Protein backbone atom coordinates (compact mmCIF):
# COMPACT_ATOMS: atom_id res chain seq x y z
CA UNK A 1 0.00 0.00 0.00
CA UNK A 2 1.00 3.38 -0.59
CA UNK A 3 0.94 5.10 2.98
CA UNK A 4 -0.25 8.46 2.22
CA UNK A 5 -1.29 10.93 5.29
CA UNK A 6 -5.44 10.84 5.65
CA UNK A 7 -6.10 7.58 3.90
CA UNK A 8 -8.18 4.59 6.31
CA UNK A 9 -6.99 1.58 7.41
CA UNK A 10 -8.21 -0.93 10.16
CA UNK A 11 -7.33 -2.12 13.55
CA UNK A 12 -7.96 -5.69 14.34
CA UNK A 13 -10.45 -5.78 11.21
CA UNK A 14 -12.86 -3.11 13.37
CA UNK A 15 -12.60 0.24 14.04
CA UNK A 16 -11.09 2.61 11.24
CA UNK A 17 -8.76 5.65 11.52
CA UNK A 18 -6.95 7.39 9.34
CA UNK A 19 -3.02 7.62 8.45
CA UNK A 20 -1.20 10.98 10.11
CA UNK A 21 2.36 10.71 8.77
CA UNK A 22 4.89 8.64 7.05
CA UNK A 23 8.05 8.05 9.33
CA UNK A 24 11.45 6.10 10.14
CA UNK A 25 13.17 5.53 12.93
CA UNK A 26 16.36 3.87 11.73
CA UNK A 27 15.56 1.23 8.60
CA UNK A 28 11.73 0.69 10.11
CA UNK A 29 9.06 2.18 7.95
CA UNK A 30 5.54 3.54 10.02
CA UNK A 31 3.25 6.28 10.55
CA UNK A 32 2.71 8.07 13.02
CA UNK A 33 -1.45 7.78 14.60
CA UNK A 34 -3.66 8.57 17.07
CA UNK A 35 -3.28 5.94 20.60
CA UNK A 36 -6.52 5.74 21.07
CA UNK A 37 -6.65 3.58 17.54
CA UNK A 38 -5.31 0.60 18.32
CA UNK A 39 -3.19 -1.13 21.13
CA UNK A 40 0.62 -2.59 21.16
CA UNK A 41 0.57 -5.24 18.48
CA UNK A 42 -3.57 -4.66 16.99
CA UNK A 43 -2.93 -5.31 13.14
CA UNK A 44 -3.29 -2.32 10.84
CA UNK A 45 -4.80 -3.15 7.23
CA UNK A 46 -5.17 -1.30 4.05
CA UNK A 47 -7.47 -2.69 1.56
CA UNK A 48 -7.45 -6.37 2.90
CA UNK A 49 -4.14 -6.30 3.78
CA UNK A 50 -1.87 -6.43 6.32
CA UNK A 51 0.42 -3.60 6.80
CA UNK A 52 1.74 -3.59 10.32
CA UNK A 53 1.55 -3.65 14.29
CA UNK A 54 0.97 -0.82 16.71
CA UNK A 55 4.15 -0.69 17.97
CA UNK A 56 3.90 1.54 20.94
CA UNK A 57 0.83 4.30 21.92
CA UNK A 58 -0.19 5.97 24.99
CA UNK A 59 -3.96 7.21 25.46
CA UNK A 60 -5.17 8.47 27.71
CA UNK A 61 -2.94 10.72 29.26
CA UNK A 62 -1.54 11.75 25.45
CA UNK A 63 -3.32 10.15 22.62
CA UNK A 64 -0.37 9.22 20.02
CA UNK A 65 0.88 5.82 18.46
CA UNK A 66 3.33 4.60 15.66
CA UNK A 67 2.93 1.37 13.81
CA UNK A 68 5.60 0.20 12.12
CA UNK A 69 4.89 -1.68 8.94
CA UNK A 70 6.38 -4.54 6.69
CA UNK A 71 9.37 -3.25 4.24
CA UNK A 72 6.90 -3.61 1.19
CA UNK A 73 5.00 -0.32 2.10
CA UNK A 74 5.78 2.68 -0.05
CA UNK A 75 6.02 5.56 2.37
CA UNK A 76 5.64 9.15 0.77
CA UNK A 77 5.53 12.42 1.93
CA UNK A 78 2.03 13.37 0.85
CA UNK A 79 -1.41 14.13 2.32
CA UNK A 80 -4.29 12.96 0.32
CA UNK A 81 -6.73 16.33 -0.68
CA UNK A 82 -9.10 14.68 -2.66
CA UNK A 83 -7.45 13.47 -5.94
CA UNK A 84 -4.75 15.63 -4.99
CA UNK A 85 -1.84 16.06 -2.64
CA UNK A 86 -0.51 18.06 -0.25
CA UNK A 87 3.79 17.80 0.12
CA UNK A 88 5.47 17.67 3.77
CA UNK A 89 7.94 19.50 3.81
CA UNK A 90 8.81 19.60 7.56
CA UNK A 91 7.59 20.07 11.03
CA UNK A 92 7.15 23.85 12.36
CA UNK A 93 4.84 24.30 14.83
CA UNK A 94 2.44 26.86 14.15
CA UNK A 95 0.78 29.64 15.99
CA UNK A 96 -2.70 30.01 16.83
CA UNK A 97 -4.42 32.32 14.38
CA UNK A 98 -2.64 30.50 12.26
CA UNK A 99 -4.48 28.75 9.01
CA UNK A 100 -4.26 24.76 9.12
CA UNK A 101 -5.94 21.71 7.37
CA UNK A 102 -6.76 18.18 7.94
CA UNK A 103 -6.98 14.82 6.12
CA UNK A 104 -8.96 11.67 7.04
CA UNK A 105 -10.80 9.32 5.74
CA UNK A 106 -14.76 10.59 6.97
CA UNK A 107 -14.79 13.98 5.96
CA UNK A 108 -12.16 14.25 3.72
CA UNK A 109 -10.01 17.97 3.93
CA UNK A 110 -10.87 20.17 5.96
CA UNK A 111 -9.07 23.42 6.93
CA UNK A 112 -9.61 26.09 9.69
CA UNK A 113 -7.24 28.06 11.65
CA UNK A 114 -6.00 26.94 15.68
CA UNK A 115 -7.87 28.39 17.61
CA UNK A 116 -5.92 26.93 21.34
CA UNK A 117 -3.26 25.32 22.61
CA UNK A 118 -2.47 23.21 25.84
CA UNK A 119 -6.12 22.02 26.12
CA UNK A 120 -7.74 19.14 27.91
CA UNK A 121 -9.98 16.78 26.45
CA UNK A 122 -12.10 15.01 29.25
CA UNK A 123 -13.11 11.75 27.43
CA UNK A 124 -14.80 9.21 29.10
CA UNK A 125 -11.73 7.06 29.50
CA UNK A 126 -9.36 9.82 30.84
CA UNK A 127 -8.13 13.02 30.39
CA UNK A 128 -5.75 13.97 27.77
CA UNK A 129 -3.87 17.33 28.02
CA UNK A 130 -1.89 19.40 25.93
CA UNK A 131 -3.83 19.17 22.54
CA UNK A 132 -3.97 22.11 20.32
CA UNK A 133 -7.86 22.93 19.36
CA UNK A 134 -8.40 24.32 15.65
CA UNK A 135 -12.22 24.73 14.10
CA UNK A 136 -11.63 22.87 10.82
CA UNK A 137 -14.70 19.90 11.07
CA UNK A 138 -13.70 16.87 11.64
CA UNK A 139 -15.85 12.94 12.30
CA UNK A 140 -15.65 9.46 13.37
CA UNK A 141 -13.11 7.74 11.39
CA UNK A 142 -10.73 11.16 11.16
CA UNK A 143 -8.79 10.01 14.35
CA UNK A 144 -5.00 10.12 13.62
CA UNK A 145 -5.26 11.77 10.08
CA UNK A 146 -2.84 14.07 9.32
CA UNK A 147 -3.27 17.74 10.66
CA UNK A 148 -0.63 20.40 8.42
CA UNK A 149 -0.21 23.57 6.92
CA UNK A 150 -0.19 24.03 3.52
CA UNK A 151 3.02 25.21 3.20
CA UNK A 152 3.30 21.31 4.18
CA UNK A 153 4.21 22.06 7.74
CA UNK A 154 3.22 19.05 9.72
CA UNK A 155 1.10 19.62 12.66
CA UNK A 156 -0.03 16.59 14.11
CA UNK A 157 -2.96 13.91 13.97
CA UNK A 158 -6.46 13.90 15.04
CA UNK A 159 -7.46 13.82 18.48
CA UNK A 160 -11.17 14.18 18.97
CA UNK A 161 -13.77 16.78 18.53
CA UNK A 162 -17.71 17.78 20.03
CA UNK A 163 -19.30 15.38 17.89
CA UNK A 164 -22.91 15.78 16.90
CA UNK A 165 -25.78 12.70 16.09
CA UNK A 166 -24.39 13.28 12.77
CA UNK A 167 -21.09 11.70 13.91
CA UNK A 168 -19.29 14.83 12.94
CA UNK A 169 -19.11 18.75 13.92
CA UNK A 170 -19.28 19.97 9.93
CA UNK A 171 -23.01 21.21 10.44
CA UNK A 172 -22.29 23.74 13.45
CA UNK A 173 -20.36 27.14 12.79
CA UNK A 174 -16.81 27.24 13.07
CA UNK A 175 -17.41 29.02 15.84
CA UNK A 176 -18.81 26.10 17.68
CA UNK A 177 -16.01 23.18 16.90
CA UNK A 178 -13.74 22.37 19.08
CA UNK A 179 -11.56 19.75 16.89
CA UNK A 180 -8.51 19.01 18.51
CA UNK A 181 -5.01 16.98 18.03
CA UNK A 182 -1.92 16.34 19.58
CA UNK A 183 0.99 17.74 18.47
CA UNK A 184 3.50 16.13 16.26
CA UNK A 185 6.74 17.01 17.66
CA UNK A 186 6.87 15.07 21.38
CA UNK A 187 5.51 12.10 19.49
CA UNK A 188 8.49 12.48 17.33
CA UNK A 189 11.26 12.58 19.77
CA UNK A 190 9.21 10.41 22.46
CA UNK A 191 9.75 7.31 19.40
CA UNK A 192 12.82 8.60 18.03
CA UNK A 193 11.20 9.03 14.49
CA UNK A 194 12.06 11.20 11.62
CA UNK A 195 9.41 12.24 9.60
CA UNK A 196 9.46 11.62 5.49
CA UNK A 197 9.05 14.89 3.90
CA UNK A 198 9.84 16.21 -0.19
CA UNK B 1 -15.56 16.14 23.26
CA UNK B 2 -15.01 12.62 22.37
CA UNK B 3 -12.00 10.41 20.65
CA UNK B 4 -11.80 8.65 17.76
Amino acid sequence: ANIVGGIEYSINNASLCSVGFSVTRGATKGFVTAGHCGTVNATARIGGAVVGTFAARVFPGNDRAWVSLTSAQTLLPRVANGSSFVTVRGSTEAAVGAAVCRSGRTTGYQCGTITAKNVTANYAEGAVRGLTQGNACAGRGDSGGSWITSAGQAQGVMSGLNVQSNGNNCGIPASQRSSLFERLQPILSQYGLSLVTG
Amino acid sequence: AAPF
